[PDB]
DNA sequence: TGTTGCTGC
DNA sequence: TTTTTAGCAGCAACA
């Protein structure tokens, strides 16, 4: 079997747009990587609605449930996120050596589309701490 | 005589394997238990005995008995192995 | 024809590259078989035969005849041959005017006939010495060197070195350097095991065998035990270590065995390597071939020697952990495979649990696959990069085979080079030096007896940096006598360090004025408060050098009796250079009347036969070995010295003086001058090659990738005489092998301690030496201070000047030169020219971007051979002491400490430095008096878990009882090698840390377990809570921190009296009493 | 609801490269 | 600062691919008639391999150990305000993006071109005792495409043996 | 408070 | 059965 990888929708919107500035391309998007499982809940529907309506730590948008899992305060190349209410984690925004590419396999129409390509990444190497 | 026999002078791997299984057969039929006395007491070279020690009965001479135990060692733990083995 | 090596094309026979040689009887007469990987051949064996032989020395050389005819008669049962000859014994007096003691050659068939003739002399000598011309009979010599040696001494025969075998010998080659290809196979094996046990190869089955040969992959599968069929597939950890890996899918265990097995004898390795293989892999392949009717020594020629290490006849051993453990420079707590391949080949392997192979070969076979051929990989690439052009440079110069050369201890290598040497020379070996089995000083009975070794302070404690401003206090009369001694100096690093002439400087005078305004300037302005330059000094193999300029061997060090007896000892003699030494014993305090009342009491005691098959059970004291008797007197005076003298030893340090013979036959200094200089000959063809790899166009492949292996080899060869000149320094103190020298040792260290206190002590006039280890100093000068310059020669060369290291090098000549160093000149008239020899000089390290310096918490005592430091890019150059880099030990100690290293390069001030490490202090201390609530449960577990590993489990464990063993216990309890992965439990309250030692397994067990298991290891039958946050001790996590806090950073500004940046970790009380008697 | 968190990975472990069939895509 | 949510279902066909300065160079190509293609000879058994117009890769997906997030950005349907925690060095919300795939591997790419060797060496050494050179280096080319120098493929189990000015090929 | 053992630099 | 050396840190016991 063969199948083309689709790149001209990602290739006429580079053309078209400045170059990439900061971190986050002007399609906004980001990577992650930590060394580490990321523990979370084995069910999300159930445990989204005890939350209590003053903290929205488990929203819902557009009928899913989304858990807001942290936030990310960027100074410099200096990164740090916060993880629920007890973790902390210092990081570092990283020049890719090897730009990555994601792409996105249509196994409906057999179709392969270039979503898009990153040059930068958030890096978390040391333990996690409280937030404090 | 059969059990102080040099097996270090046969080259041949499978007839020394035949020849062991047949002594192991012989040891069987006459209740020879394969003894490890350890009564050497410093951890080197506990002495294998056959019991009962038919050694006592047969070896009469003195300057043969010398030459027989040294013979019978290495015998003993090779037969040992294979008795271990067939075990 | 007529016999010339210059026509060697037209020699007959077949030229060969010796890589393998064995000790053989063949048709029983001895000789050596010699294995040539062979130029061109795949190889090819030949053997000479020789005739092992000894000598008696005799006590009247008149009566020599008479003791031939006595040993004729005497040996005729296995004697072959006799002949008297002479040799060289620097023994002897007078030899150095040609005298050689006269000797009895006994020449013998083979080596078992050699040892009944030693077996039927030993109690002549033994008569002789206790109690016609059997006591003319002195002693036997040279009868305890190895066939295999003698045969490679006799006929300068190496590994490493190419031979022409001819009917008359061996014939070395000259043409051929590089060595030949061998093929190359390297192993590893995955064993089953039983949970928190190691594997047992009577029940354990081998999963599968990875190993690589040349640089192709193969993995052999047992599919009885691995669940799927493994595919073809590659593991590339880096672009330079290709690994395509071909699989064998084997039906069960057998098939696996006999594939390994087949596939050895197909590719014919004359090199197997593998990690440990000597202790794990051999060992069970060879088990597991024995309960299935293999015999592994007939199907691939490997079989156990005496010491239990796995050899064969054509192929080599290389065990890489033998090279780890000896040559690498790798510290106990880094030779793993894993810290090996991340500390020399530059990646991490795949890393698994062994907990989960035995699972992993059912549930996940292709991740267990991938680990299986990563550690293959490893074990390959850190053979060919590191094992093998190390070894066989070794064996190129050492008379022993590879896997001797590898296994060997470093002063076995020095003896078998002092034997070649030796031997050349036609001195006669003096034999083996056996301890005395008591000694006494002062009627009292010494323990043991040594000198003071090297000198060693810890002088100031801190964070230096070069961005931080230090005080200097400059002596002005220490720049007085440097201005007084700049033109010399100068002259000197032309001269000597440079070895040119100051005829050809252009710029001499800039230079030397340069220099003198900088001085003056420190001179006049001698307080400063600047920023520091970070240098670190340290002598070019210091004990060498001290042993090559004062003619130190074991050969000279002369009594006022052999040098009375010396026809060059005239009215005004300079040959006679007298040194001192520091001699220390360690002596029982009690006298010669108590040691008698002891063995007195001892002749009424009864003891038990070290006998075995024997009889007699009971032996009285006199019918012990008088070791024997020696070990119970021992234990009775460690006794009574401590009930009378409440001490069990005393220490008494004697300076001595030793007389060093400058005319004694030169031939232990000529091999250490030698090697010296061929070693810095190859930095030479080293550098000469480096500027070849970069001169040349870059077509990579276009025949220069021979150039570069040789670069490699000449890089190898420095290496090795590096190793073998260090070790020549160690060796001569090495107890129980020839050519020993208590003495000479004791020079060495007192002459080098002399040295570096001179350096030091100006050093501390001009600047602040901060540490002090043997040879080294480590100090901080003013950033004003004279550093680096270049002497410009009339052709445009450039000559480097570093005035810090030669002002120290001057100094050093003016002082300990030699001025009494005799060769001999005219060896027909036995002249001897008189020369001024010295080789030691400072080489200098730096300048660095920082240094961290520990104290103690004991008051005025700093901590020596402990520190940290980084370059000026902030790479960390040279650590000290520390933990982190050792097998096991606690996570969070190690996540700590790989946190604050480079945080010490930050700030632009010392208490600035101290203030960023402090912040991260601070967040690691919130972790734990937060008690850790944050982060995942799992993750808290790894980092307070401490890790430790049981070498063997067993009776040595049925032994010894504590936290691991406790967690092994619990483990078993629950559920050689084993890792005991642990917790501290706050319950019991009072109780010892060893038995609060919770196995971390407990907390993935369910939950009715872990309730019953944690109630009995508490004593807590209520305790309903089961997180692991209540059952951690929290208070000894938090002093092991408090503990690593203290020591790495505290101390540091603390002790160099800058305020304490941690306040949450208190200073020691001795600490806080020294603070507040500083500021009073 | 607190109940979210990383286990801590000592440290960094990069696989074995595989090979890629076309049911590993889909 | 940017709030990051998650999403209970990732989709899978998002997988990340190396991409090297030369096929950067290619996917900003308009020019190209075929881009790239994924091409296998089946399904179930042959290697796939990546194809620009006029070169072909090997591909070779690498499993890490580390969890790896993808977040996009989105803007949220309806307004949504989150309470303060003790959260400190935290700006006025601006964007909002959600982690929307969960990568476990790389697919590296390797230039590549679009029998027992003791055995071969054997019955080379036979119908010929002794070999030329030039004569043996066409027949062990198909041994090992490892590059190497041609008298190592040789002594992969025949060895060389020289004299005057031949070197011939033996055992 | 000091010495002594052991491991390991 | 074969085998380089001394100086030092620091945990833990006991004189
Ligand atoms: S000092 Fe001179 S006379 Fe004395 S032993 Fe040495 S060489 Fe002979």
């Amino acid at each position: 079997p063969s199948v083309d990888i689709d790149a001209s929708q990602w290739q006429k919107l580079t053309q078209s747009r400045e170059k990439q500035t900061t971190v986050i391309t002007p399609l906004g998007m980001m990577m992650l990587e930590i060394q580490g499982e990321l523990e979370l809940p084995k069910d999300f529907a159930s445990l989204a609605r005890r939350d209590s309506p003053n903290e929205g730590r488990f929203s819902e948008q557009d009928g899913e449930t989304l858990i807001r899992f942290g936030s990310l305060q960027i100074d410099g190349e200096r990164a740090t996120l916060f993880v629920g209410k007890k973790q902390r984690l210092l990081g570092k925004v990283t020049k890719l050596d090897v730009p990555m590419g994601i792409m996105h396999f249509n196994s409906k129409d057999n179709k392969v589309e270039l979503v898009d390509v990153m040059k930068y990444k958030v890096i978390f190497k040391d333990r996690p701490l409280p937030i404090m | 005589s059969m059990i102080s026999s040099d097996f270090n002078k046969i080259r041949n791997l499978k007839l020394k394997q035949a020849i062991m299984e047949e002594l192991v057969q012989l040891l069987k039929s006459f209740q020879l238990n394969l003894i490890q006395n350890r009564s050497e007491g410093f951890d080197v070279r506990g002495g294998l005995t056959i019991d009962p020690p038919i050694d006592e009965v047969v070896l009469l001479n003195p300057k043969h008995i010398n030459e027989v135990q040294h013979k019978r060692a290495n015998n003993l733990s090779s037969l040992l192995a294979k008795i271990e083995e067939n075990r | 024809g007529r016999f010339d090596a210059k026509d060697i094309d037209q020699i007959p026979g077949r030229v060969g590259w010796l890589t393998n040689m064995h000790a053989t009887l063949v048709s029983g007469i001895s000789g050596v078989d010699f294995y040539f990987l062979d130029e061109e051949g795949g190889s090819f064996k030949s053997t000479v035969v020789y005739d092992p032989y000894f000598f008696i020395a005799c006590n009247d050389e008149s009566r020599v005849n008479d003791v031939e005819e006595l040993v004729k008669k005497y040996l005729e049962s296995c004697l072959k041959s006799l002949q008297i000859i002479r040799k060289e014994d620097l023994t002897m007096d007078n030899h150095l005017l040609g005298l050689q003691k006269t000797l009895i050659k006994l020449s013998f068939v083979n080596s078992n006939q050699l040892f009944e003739a030693r077996k039927l002399l030993r109690p002549i000598l033994q008569d002789n010495a206790n109690n016609d011309a059997k006591h003319l009979i002195e002693d036997i010599r040279e009868y305890d060197v190895p066939y295999h040696v003698r045969v490679s001494i006799d006929k300068d025969i190496r590994v490493g070195k190419w031979y022409k075998v001819t009917q008359q010998g061996f014939i070395e080659d000259t043409r051929k350097i590089a060595f030949a290809d061998p093929v190359v196979m390297a192993f590893d094996i995955e064993t089953t095991k039983p949970p928190l046990k190691f594997p047992d190869s009577a029940v354990d089955q081998i999963m599968m065998i990875s190993y690589m040969i040349d640089g192709e992959g193969f993995l052999i599968t047992n599919r009885e035990i691995i669940s799927e069929d493994i595919e073809d597939f590659e593991y590339t950890p880096k672009p330079e270590y290709p690994g395509f890996f071909t699989i064998f899918n084997e039906n069960d265990e057998v098939a696996l065995l006999q594939r390994f097995f087949e596939h050895i004898r197909d590719v014919r390795p004359t090199v197997i390597s593998t990690f440990n293989g000597d202790f794990f892999d051999w060992p069970f392949i060879h088990n597991r071939s024995k309960i299935h009717g293999l015999d592994m020594f007939d199907e691939i020629g490997f079989a156990p020697d005496a010491e239990g290490e796995y050899k064969s006849s054509y192929c080599s051993h290389m065990d890489c952990f033998r090279w780890v453990k000896r040559d690498s420079y790798l510290p106990q707590g880094s030779q793993g495979l894993k810290a090996v391949t991340q500390s020399k080949l530059g990646y991490n392997p795949i890393e698994l649990d062994p907990e989960l192979m035995t699972p992993y070969a059912f549930e996940k076979p292709q991740h267990l696959s991938e680990y299986s051929v990563s550690d293959a990989v490893a074990t390959y690439y850190l053979y060919m990069k590191y094992v093998h052009p190390f070894i066989f440079s070794l064996c190129t110069i050492i008379p022993l085979n590879p896997d001797e050369t590898l296994r060997k201890g470093t002063g076995t290598l020095c003896e078998m080079l002092l034997m070649v040497q030796a031997y050349q020379h036609n001195i006669l070996l003096p034999n083996k030096h056996t301890d005395p089995i008591e000694r006494f000083y002062d009627g009292h009975l010494l323990e043991s007896e040594t000198y003071v070794g090297g000198h060693v302070e810890s002088l100031e404690a801190g964070v230096f940096r070069s961005d931080l401003k230090n005080e200097f206090k400059i002596d002005p009369s220490a720049i007085d006598e440097l201005l007084q001694e700049l033109p010399e100096a100068l002259k000197f690093s032309v001269e000597v360090e440079n070895k040119s002439s100051v005829d050809k400087v252009t710029n001499f005078e800039e230079i030397k004025n340069q220099i003198t305004q900088k001085l003056l300037e420190l001179k006049e302005n001698n307080i400063r408060n600047e920023l520091p330059l970070i240098y670190h000094v340290d002598v070019a193999s210091m004990y060498p050098n001290i042993m090559t300029t004062n003619r130190l061997q074991p050969d000279s060090i002369k009594a006022e009796r052999d040098c009375a007896s010396c026809d060059f000892n005239r009215p005004g003699k300079t040959c006679a250079r007298k040194l001192k030494w520091a001699w220390r014993g360690e002596f029982f305090p009690s006298k010669m009347d108590e040691y008698n009342m002891i063995k007195r009491a001892l002749q009424n005691e009864t003891f038990p036969n070290k006998n075995k098959f024997s009889k007699k059970k009971v032996l009285t004291f006199d019918e012990l070995s008088y070791a024997d008797q020696v070990i119970h007197i021992k234990k009775r005076l460690t006794e009574y010295s401590r009930k009378v003298y409440h001490r069990v030893k005393v220490s008494e340090i004697v300076e001595r003086e030793a007389i060093v013979c400058q005319r004694e036959n030169p031939f232990y200094v000529d091999t250490v001058k030698s090697f010296r200089d061929r070693r810095y000959e190859f930095k030479g063809l080293a550098k000469t090659w480096k500027g070849n790899l970069s001169k040349i166009d870059p077509s990579d492949k276009h025949a220069r990738d021979e150039a570069k292996k040789m670069i490699v080899l000449y890089d190898s060869l420095q290496l090795a005489h590096k190793v073998i000149l260090n070790s020549f320094y160690g060796y001569v103190m090495r107890k129980g092998s020839r050519w020993y020298s208590m003495e000479m040792a004791g020079i060495t260290c007192l002459t080098g301690a002399t040295i570096i206190q001179m350096a030091r002590a100006l050093v501390e006039r001009v600047g602040r030496p901060l540490e002090l280890d043997t040879d080294g100093i480590w100090c901080i000068l003013p950033k004003s201070f004279p550093e680096t310059y270049f002497f410009t020669l009339e052709n445009g060369k450039k000559l480097y000047l570093s005035y810090p290291c030669s002002m120290l090098n001057y100094r050093v000549h003016q002082k300990f030169t030699n001025h009494q160093y005799q060769e001999l000149k005219d060896p027909l008239n036995y002249i001897y020219e008189t020369h001024s020899e010295n080789t030691i000089f400072f080489e200098v390290d730096g300048p660095y971007k920082a240094m961290i310096l520990p104290s103690s918490k004991e008051e005025g005592k700093g901590i020596k051979k402990r520190y940290a430091v980084f370059n000026e890019d902030g790479s960390l150059a040279e650590l000290k002491g520390f933990e982190l880099k050792r097998r096991g030990e606690l996570q969070l100690i190690k996540n700590f400490q790989s946190d604050i290293f480079k945080v010490f390069l930050e700030g632009d001030t010392l208490e600035g430095c101290y203030s960023a490490v402090a912040s991260v202090c601070n967040r690691w201390l919130d972790v734990l008096d937060s008690h850790g609530l944050m982060l995942e449960d799992e993750d808290l577990v790894s980092l307070i878990c401490e890790n430790r590993s049981m070498s063997k489990t067993l009776k040595e464990y049925e032994g010894q009882k504590s936290t691991s063993i406790t967690t092994a216990r619990r483990l078993g309890d629950f559920l050689k090698g084993l890792q005991c992965k642990y917790i501290i439990s706050s319950k019991p309250f009072n109780a010892p840390v060893t038995e609060r030692a919770i196995p971390v397994a407990i907390f993935s067990a369910d939950i009715p377990i872990k309730r019953s298991f944690l109630r009995r290891w508490t004593l807590d039958p209520s305790l309903e809570d089961l997180d692991i946050r209540t059952i951690i001790d929290w208070g000894y996590y938090r002093e092991r921190l408090g503990s690593a806090i203290q020591k790495i950073i505290t101390i540091p500004a603390a002790l160099q009296g800058v305020s304490n940046p941690v306040p949450r970790v208190e200073h020691p009380d001795w600490l806080k009493r020294k603070i507040a008697t500083k500021e009073d | 609801t607190v109940k979210i968190w990383v286990k801590y990975n000592e440290g960094f472990s990069n696989a074995v490269r595989k090979n890629v069939t076309w049911n590993n895509l889909w | 600062s940017i709030n990051l949510h998650s999403a209970p279902e990732y989709d899978p066909s998002y997988k990340l691919i190396q991409l090297t300065p030369e096929l950067l160079d290619i996917i900003q190509d308009p020019v190209q008639n075929h881009q790239l293609r994924f091409k296998s000879l089946d399904k179930d058994k042959s290697e796939v391999v990546l194809c620009s117009h006029d070169k072909t890769w090997v591909l070779k997906q690498r499993k890490h150990s580390n969890t790896v997030l993808l977040m996009r950005e989105f803007v949220p349907e309806q307004p949504i305000t989150f309470d303060e925690t003790l959260l400190f060095g935290l700006s006025k919300p601006y964007m909002d993006v959600v982690g929307f795939a969960k990568t476990e591997s790389e697919f590296e790419t390797r230039e590549t071109h679009g029998m027992d060797p003791k055995e071969r060496f054997k019955v080379l050494f036979r119908l010929q005792s002794q070999w030329d050179l030039e004569d043996i280096k066409p027949l062990i080319e198909e041994l090992n495409s490892r590059g190497m120098k041609i008298d190592s493929f040789i002594m992969k189990y025949a060895r060389r043996k020289r004299l005057g000015k031949k070197t011939v090929v033996t055992s």
